[PDB]
């Protein structure tokens, strides 16, 4: 979440469309659950980036 | 490769830069004429 801060803080200014905001919301919920070493975790991290 | 793929290693260029250890070597692309222009991702766009 610290790494995503660099995204969030930007989002405070440039409005996030309610669609996009909900999508990043569920991805933000999923992202913490994910194991640190699964290749899917690095993939979803790069995707969320 | 992306480094998230299994087995990813840096592209050819980085290896030459690693090898010559200077910032300004004399790269020599060889035999440009017959580069493979296929459906699997055309390098010729990558050269630009």
């Amino acid at each position: 979440d610290a790494i995503e801060e660099k995204f969030r803080e930007r989002l405070k200014e440039l409005v996030v469309p309610k669609h996009v905001m909900d999508v990043v919301d569920e991805e933000l919920s999923k992202l913490g659950l994910l194991d640190n070493h699964s290749s899917e975790f690095n993939v979803t991290r790069n995707y969320l980036d | 490769h992306r480094r998230t793929y299994v087995g990813a290693m840096p592209g050819k260029i980085i290896q030459c830069l690693k090898k010559t250890k200077t910032e300004n070597p004399l790269i020599l692309i060889d035999e440009v004429d017959k580069i493979g222009r296929g459906y699997q991702g055309d390098p010729s766009s990558a050269l630009l």
